[PDB]
């Protein structure tokens, strides 16, 4: 049960780092009209 | 071969007496001067040979005797019904309004 | 040419069959994982002892169910609003018992709907429109909230969340009408405006378009042939419609604008049903619809009975009844 | 009395008693109707006829 | 129907004498029933222990009787157990027990009567809905 | 569980013939162009 | 020193009976002359076993294992009970009062749900003769009745019960009920079970002993529904005496 | 009352190569409670349809 | 039997959705 | 007579199925 709960914590820290880190990329300037 | 055991208690002197041995305790409050106190003692002293035996509850105070006696009629005892008495239910058989 | 970046621009790229976005990184695994355990639950989970009473309730296919009695059942009654992932049972037979397989299904669809709304912001904005279709989505999006989680935290328990289930939905829904009176609610009366209100505008809005098409088609071919992809020109002549529901009923109470008119047709379902997710978020605290049980009495004081309480007693024979084995006291609080 | 009249009097007969997707003959549900019992009479302890 | 005088006519004690109400006495117990007892009282039951109501039969069976204005005003000030044999002020709202009960404490003599009148009134008016429960709302 | 036998052919023949009309139809519409 | 509720909400110990140091190997004399009760008898399973149905005759099936789905809620926890002398010298428990039963769900191998009311109630269990000590080496054993598992109030799901519920199968109204009396009918079973209690730790400044138990009981008929399985129970114990 | 006897004609397959236990707690050599690990009878007819 | 005729519909459907977007009639414009 | 109940299933598709397949077949070569 154990292998399984640090197997979900990693998965899931692992996307969340994604989605925080992605959105800090430079999204307001991923749009067609104004890049900045 | 298969019966409800409770129904055909409903055909015995169970059915139109409060039962010593096996009536919920809500019952008592149907005549004067029996409920909480002297149904407490009944129900905790169960169960009863004879209606009669109620008289020889130790702890009694004569004014107790005097109300027994005035209500032994109104009692029966018939055998103890496992269902009936499993469960508390003789203090609470989950039965309000 | 940076390897982040090069990702960064595969996440958000516009050429992606199915847009992935940010959003989407987050909705994608969660939506699967709700949607595998659903399905398997649904055909071959054993029962589920949703009242914590140790009386269990089929739900799926291979135990006498089928599809219109079949739910995923909730989560049992024992464990209340505590969370219950797979680690935290002795054995997977032990969290199939308890119904583990509700909170996992519930917990990982409300995070990728949330993402699934957020999508459609992100999305829009990497297509230059404007953002607001997802605030339109956000009231059905509520309305899942409200019966998966709100309910569910004021009354105490997962056990009382909306089984996945069409009998289990039926179940949810007469309960809770014994409960909290959910009819004479203003709030649920706005949702079936919102509703009704909707289906109507709806069947109004394509009559009146589809009954303006200009002609562009013979008798032996479909008229939606008339309408080509892309075309600059409108389809349907919008005066005459105008024309024609004006008089209908009076000129003024028609729209010749078509932007107030598809506005129009946005805000009212979706503000009605923002009301209906916000009643069954409220009731989750019994703050509970208008109860007049014997507001009318005579001179001698009688009660006269009205329509209320009619609907009273059936709200009567709901609750004396349901989850019949689970109450030892006169008061069901909760 | 004509068995054939007490068989009308029966709620089995009844068409408002049938259900949408219960499908077949009404001998399929309740069966196939054989005999007449006999008119059923009820009396309490103390004889009075009850209905 | 209307609140006629017959059935504002209550006994007083268990003598036998007898007392009418007026409609305003009525309604100020009404009033008063529901400031200080109806929150476990209401429709003539009582929540927090079913098994004892206020029908007159119930409470004419009380030791001491309880179905006359005195025996209510009484207990009102010094309750007791259905059988008469303890005081039961500490968990019962009584005059006695204003201290711990609040409401009872700008409670005069005769909303007391008020209070008792509209408990022996009710039951005339209602029939079996008063302390019969929700089988009957 | 003890289910209607007829259930099984009416299931099949009701998603079955609707649904080879309508592949007839599209078949040979492809074959035109 | 001892723990509180907070020290130990969540983490499962509330389920565990109580241990005696394994120093505790003394012995606890008894006056015939005095009187004792025991003031806590806790009684704490580990294991469940469920006798199997050998479908032939000459074959006698085993107790195999099984899986608990219903968590830590299995022990039965605050027992007392009067402590006799008798003549010969034996002592017997005679139960009172306690939490003494805990429905209990265990599943075997291929799906087969066994409930079970877990219960030492109305139990009398004496020793041997001529005890004049608890030892590690003393025997308790005794019987204790088994109620049914749901008591009469129980609805099932189509509203039948006993004190309560239809008497019939209303959804199937022309249906000849024969067939299904068994399921119309409910009865209130009430069978006898049995246990040894070894004691094999004695704090003799404290009168707290401890050791090992087995049951053998029944589990739910259902009310009269189906035939019970045979259940056999093991676990581990804790019980405190007190001069009365 | 043998696999062979019951019509199953995969079954054997699996057994013939060393999967003989379910998932459900039983092996088809008759011993109850049993662990399989993932290769059960169950685990390789899921990694046949992935 | 019962169960095997829900699920294969509901497999069905599932297809049909794979190939109601991964092989749609393309839209074309003008 | 206690036949098969599977019997009705398996002749039913047994002319459906292969004969949807040759209808479908010939009617898109009428069609070109
Ligand atoms: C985007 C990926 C994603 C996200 C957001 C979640 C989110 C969740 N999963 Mg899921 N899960 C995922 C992918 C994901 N999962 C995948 C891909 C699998 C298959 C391997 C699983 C398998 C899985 C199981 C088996 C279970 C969950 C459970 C859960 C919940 C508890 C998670 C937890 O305690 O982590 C805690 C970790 C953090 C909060 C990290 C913080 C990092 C920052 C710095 C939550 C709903 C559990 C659940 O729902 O129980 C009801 C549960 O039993 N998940
Ligand atoms: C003649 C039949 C009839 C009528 C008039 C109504 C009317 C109504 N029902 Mg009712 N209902 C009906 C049949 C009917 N219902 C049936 C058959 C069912 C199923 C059994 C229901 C079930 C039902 C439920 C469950 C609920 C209602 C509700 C409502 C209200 C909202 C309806 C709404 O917004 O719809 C959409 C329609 C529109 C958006 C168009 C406008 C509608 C109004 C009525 C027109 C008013 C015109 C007005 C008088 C102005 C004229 C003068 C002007 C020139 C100045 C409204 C009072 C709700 C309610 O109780 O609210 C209290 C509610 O919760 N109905
Ligand atoms: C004519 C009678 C009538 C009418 C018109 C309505 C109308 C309504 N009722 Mg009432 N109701 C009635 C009688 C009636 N009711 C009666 C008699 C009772 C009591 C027995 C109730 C009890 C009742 C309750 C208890 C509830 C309602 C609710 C509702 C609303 C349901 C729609 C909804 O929530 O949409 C909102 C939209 C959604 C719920 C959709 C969420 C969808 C998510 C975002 C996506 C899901 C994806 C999916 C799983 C996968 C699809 C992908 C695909 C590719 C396969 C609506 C306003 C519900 C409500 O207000 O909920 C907030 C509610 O809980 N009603
Ligand atoms: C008016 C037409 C009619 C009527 C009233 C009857 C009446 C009867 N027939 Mg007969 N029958 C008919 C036409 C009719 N039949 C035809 C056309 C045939 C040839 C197919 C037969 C063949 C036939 C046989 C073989 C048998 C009967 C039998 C019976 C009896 C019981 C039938 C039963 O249980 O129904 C059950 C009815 C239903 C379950 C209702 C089905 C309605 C479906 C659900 C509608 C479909 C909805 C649709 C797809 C929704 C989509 C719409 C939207 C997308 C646009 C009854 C006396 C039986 C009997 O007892 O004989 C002795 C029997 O065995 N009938
Ligand atoms: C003894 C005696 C003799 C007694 C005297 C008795 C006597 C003789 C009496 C008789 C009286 C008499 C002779 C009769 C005259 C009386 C008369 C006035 C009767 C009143 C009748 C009456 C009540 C009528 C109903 C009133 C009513 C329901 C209408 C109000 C308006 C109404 C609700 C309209 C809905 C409007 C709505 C909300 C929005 C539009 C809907 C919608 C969004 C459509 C979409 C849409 C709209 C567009 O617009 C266009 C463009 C397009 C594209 C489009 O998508
Ligand atoms: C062209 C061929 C493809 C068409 C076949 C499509 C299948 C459609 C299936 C529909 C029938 C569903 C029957 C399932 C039940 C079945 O087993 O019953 C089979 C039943 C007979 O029922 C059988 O009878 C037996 C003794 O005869 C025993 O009772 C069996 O137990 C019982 O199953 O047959 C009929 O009812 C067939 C015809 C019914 C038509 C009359 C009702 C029409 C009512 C009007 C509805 C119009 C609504 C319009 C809506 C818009
Ligand atoms: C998809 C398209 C559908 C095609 C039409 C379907 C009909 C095809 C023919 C069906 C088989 C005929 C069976 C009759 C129905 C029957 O009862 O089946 C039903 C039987 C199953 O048997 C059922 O079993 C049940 C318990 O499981 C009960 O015992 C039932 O009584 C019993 O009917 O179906 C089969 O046995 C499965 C078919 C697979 C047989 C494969 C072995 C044969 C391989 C030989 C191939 C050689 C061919 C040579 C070619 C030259
Ligand atoms: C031992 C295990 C071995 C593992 C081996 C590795 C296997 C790889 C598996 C992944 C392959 C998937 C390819 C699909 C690509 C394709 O879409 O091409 C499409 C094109 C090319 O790519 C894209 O557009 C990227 C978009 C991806 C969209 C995600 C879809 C998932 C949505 C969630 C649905 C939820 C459930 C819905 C219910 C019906
Ligand atoms: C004593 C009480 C005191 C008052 C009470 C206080 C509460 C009031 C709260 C409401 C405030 C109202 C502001 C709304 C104005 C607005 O929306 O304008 C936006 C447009 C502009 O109109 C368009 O206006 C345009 C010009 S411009 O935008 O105004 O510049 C023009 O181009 C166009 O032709 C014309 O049609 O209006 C329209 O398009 C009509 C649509 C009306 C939509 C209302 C939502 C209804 C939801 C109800 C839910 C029911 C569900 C059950
Ligand atoms: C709940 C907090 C109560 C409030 C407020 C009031 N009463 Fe009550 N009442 C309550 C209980 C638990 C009981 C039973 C006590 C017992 O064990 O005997 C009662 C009883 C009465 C009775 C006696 C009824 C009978 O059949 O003998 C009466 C007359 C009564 N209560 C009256 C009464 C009045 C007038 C109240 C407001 C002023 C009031 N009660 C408050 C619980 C509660
Ligand atoms: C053989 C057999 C049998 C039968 C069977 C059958 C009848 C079959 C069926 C089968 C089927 C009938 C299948 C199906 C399949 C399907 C699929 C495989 C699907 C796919 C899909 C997809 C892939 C999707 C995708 C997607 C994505 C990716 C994204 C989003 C969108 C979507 C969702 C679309 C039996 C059991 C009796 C017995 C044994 C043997
Ligand atoms: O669980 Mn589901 O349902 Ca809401 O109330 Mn109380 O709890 Mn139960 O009762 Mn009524
Ligand atoms: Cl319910
Ligand atoms: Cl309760």
């Amino acid at each position: 049960m154990e292998t399984l709960k640090i197997t979900v914590y990693i998965v899931v820290t692992f996307f969340v780092l994604l989605f925080v880190f992605g959105f800090l990329s430079g999204d307001p300037a991923r749009n067609p009209k104004r890049k900045d | 071969e298969l019966v409800n055991v409770v129904d055909e208690k409903l055909g015995t002197a169970y059915g139109e007496k409060i039962d010593l041995n096996n009536t919920n305790i809500a019952a008592f409050i149907q005549y004067r001067g029996l409920y909480p106190t002297l149904a407490k003692l009944i129900v905790k002293n169960a169960p009863y040979e004879s209606v009669e035996d109620v008289l020889n509850i130790p702890g009694l105070t004569e004014r107790q005797k005097q109300i027994l006696r005035e209500n032994l009629e109104h009692f029966t005892v018939t055998e103890v019904e496992t269902a009936l008495v499993e469960g508390g239910d003789r203090y609470n058989n989950g039965l309000y309004k | 040419a940076n390897l982040w970046e090069r990702f960064c621009n595969w996440v958000t790229s516009t050429d992606n069959r199915l847009y992935v976005g940010w959003f989407g990184v987050i909705m994608i695994p969660t939506l699967l994982a709700a949607t595998i355990c659903f399905v398997i639950a649904f055909i071959a989970a054993p029962p589920v002892d949703i009242d914590g009473i140790r009386e269990p309730v089929s739900g799926s296919l291979l135990y006498g169910n089928n599809i219109i009695t079949g739910a995923v059942v909730p989560s049992s009654n024992a464990i209340g609003l505590h969370f219950y992932p797979i680690w935290e049972a002795a054995s997977l037979d032990e969290w199939l018992y308890n119904g583990g397989p509700y909170q996992l299904i519930i917990f990982h669809f409300l995070l990728g709907a949330s993402c699934y709304m957020g999508r459609q912001w992100e999305l829009s904005y990497r297509l230059g429109m404007r953002p607001w279709i997802c605030v339109a989505y956000s009231a059905p999006l509520a309305s899942a909230f409200a019966v998966f989680l709100i309910y569910p935290i004021g009354q105490g328990s997962f056990s009382d969340g909306m089984p996945l289930g069409i009998s289990g939905t039926f179940n949810f829904m007469i309960v809770f009408q014994a409960e909290h009176n959910i009819l004479m609610h203003p709030f649920h009366q706005l949702g079936v405006a919102g509703v009704f209100g909707g289906a109507l505008f709806c069947a109004m809005h394509g009559s009146l378009v589809t009954s303006s098409l200009i002609r562009e088609t013979t008798e032996t071919e479909s008229a939606n042939y008339g309408y080509k992809f892309g075309q600059e020109e409108e389809t349907y002549n919008i005066v005459a419609a105008h024309g024609y529901f004006g008089r209908l009923i009076f000129q003024y109470a028609s729209f010749n604008n078509s932007r107030s008119l598809h506005f129009f047709l946005a805000a009212w379902p979706v503000v009605g049903v923002w009301f209906t997710a916000l009643g069954i978020s409220t009731m989750a605290f019994n703050l509970n619809g208008f109860n007049f049980n014997h507001s009318v009495i005579d001179a001698k004081g009688n009660v006269i009975n009205t329509w209320a309480d009619i609907i009273n007693r059936a709200n009567l024979g709901m609750e004396v009844m349901h989850e019949r084995n689970a109450h030892n006291f006169p008061l069901d609080l909760a | 009395i004509p068995e054939k009249l007490a068989f009308y009097d029966y709620i089995g007969n009844n068409p408002a008693k049938g259900g949408l997707f219960r499908t077949g003959p009404m001998n399929k549900g309740d069966g196939i109707a054989q005999a007449w019992k006999g008119h059923a009479v009820f009396r309490n302890k103390e004889g009075e006829e009850l209905f | 129907a209307e609140l006629t005088p017959e059935v504002l006519t209550v006994p007083l004690n268990s003598e036998g004498k007898t007392i009418t109400l007026t409609e305003k006495q009525y309604l100020e117990g009404k009033r008063l029933f529901q400031y200080a007892c109806a929150s476990c009282h209401v429709g003539g039951i009582t929540k927090t222990n079913p098994s004892l109501d206020l029908r007159t039969e119930t409470l004419a069976l009380a030791t001491p009787p309880r179905d006359n204005i005195e025996g209510l005003v009484d207990y009102m000030k010094n309750p007791t157990t259905y059988d008469g044999e303890q005081e039961i002020a500490e968990v019962h709202p009584s005059l006695r027990s204003a201290d711990i009960f609040p409401k009872m404490r700008n409670l005069t003599e005769k909303d007391l009567v008020a209070i008792a009148g509209h408990i022996l009134v009710e039951p005339k008016i209602l029939g079996d809905k008063w302390g019969g429960g929700k089988v009957y709302y | 569980m003890e289910v209607n036998q007829l259930g099984l052919i009416a299931t099949a023949l009701f998603v079955l013939v609707p649904s080879v009309f309508l592949i007839i139809l599209y078949v040979q519409t492809e074959s035109q162009q | 020193q001892t723990l509180t509720y907070d020290d130990i909400v969540g983490t499962g110990l509330a389920n565990k009976c109580p241990t005696l140091d394994d120093t505790a190997r003394g012995a606890y004399p008894i006056d015939s002359s005095q009187t004792y009760r025991i003031a806590r008898l806790c009684l704490q399973p580990t294991t469940f076993l469920v006798k199997e149905e050998p479908k032939n005759k000459r074959q006698e099936a085993e107790f195999v294992p099984t899986k608990l789905v219903t968590r830590e809620t299995t022990s039965l926890d605050q027992i007392q009970g009067e402590l006799k002398v008798n003549s010969d010298g034996s002592l017997t428990f005679v139960e009172e009062d306690g939490i003494d039963f805990q429905p209990v769900t265990v599943q075997m191998a291929g799906g087969e749900r066994i409930p079970l009311l877990f219960t030492v109630k109305n139990l009398v269990a004496s020793t041997q003769p001529n005890v004049t000590s608890i030892t590690t080496s003393t025997d308790f054993k005794g019987e204790f009745n088994v109620p049914s598992y749901r008591t009469a109030n129980f609805l099932d799901p189509k509203g039948r019960g006993l004190a309560s519920g239809y008497d019939s199968a209303i959804a199937l109204p022309q249906a000849k009920e024969e067939e299904l009396a068994r399921a119309n009918v409910k009865r209130f079973s009430l069978t006898k079970g049995q246990i040894s209690l070894n004691v094999a730790k004695v704090d003799g400044r404290t009168g707290e002993i401890a050791g090992t138990f087995e049951s053998e009981q029944l589990s739910d008929d259902d009310m009269g529904a189906h035939e019970p399985h045979e259940v056999k129970i093991q676990g581990v114990f804790y019980a405190s005496i007190e001069p009365a | 009352n043998p696999m062979w006897r019951q019509g199953m004609f995969v079954l054997p397959f699996m057994a013939r190569l060393g999967v003989t236990g379910s998932w459900s707690g039983w092996s088809i050599t008759g011993e109850t409670g049993i662990d399989p690990g993932f290769w059960s009878f169950e685990g390789v007819a899921l990694a046949h349809i992935v | 039997m019962e169960t095997i005729t829900y699920v294969f519909i509901f497999a069905c459907i599932i297809a049909l959705f794979f190939f109601a977007i991964f092989f749609r009639e393309p839209p074309r414009i003008t």
